[PDB]
């Protein structure tokens, strides 16, 4: 999983 | 003050270190929604290549603006409540 996708799950 | 429509829409003013981080990635204003703060923090991490290339939920930030804000050398993106706690310490909530 990309960092972009992990961080998308915060907001 | 009105209650924000969602946590993401809470209006906030970053404190100086966090504002410096935001401005480093192009932020122009003093007041933001929480969602905007999270997008600029993601952009800081990606442009500075701080995520582990193989295990991309791990962020390495020792002694950069981000590590100084959060007070850690590394963190996991999966620790949502811990990240929010660290961000909130670096914000002031404002009207509307």
């Amino acid at each position: 999983t990309s960092f972009x996708e992990y961080w998308x799950l915060l907001p | 003050s009105q209650i924000p429509a969602s946590e993401q829409e809470t209006l906030v003013r970053p404190k100086p270190l966090l504002l410096k981080l935001l401005k480093s990635v192009g932020a122009q204003k003093d007041t933001y929604t929480m969602k905007e703060v999270l997008f600029y923090l993601g952009q800081y991490i990606m442009t500075k290549r701080l995520y582990d290339a193989a295990q991309q939920h791990i962020v390495y930030c020792s002694n950069d603006l981000l590590g100084d804000l959060f007070g850690v050398p590394s963190f996991s993106v999966k620790e949502h409540r811990k990240i929010y706690t660290m961000i909130y310490r670096n914000l002031v909530v404002v009207n509307q």
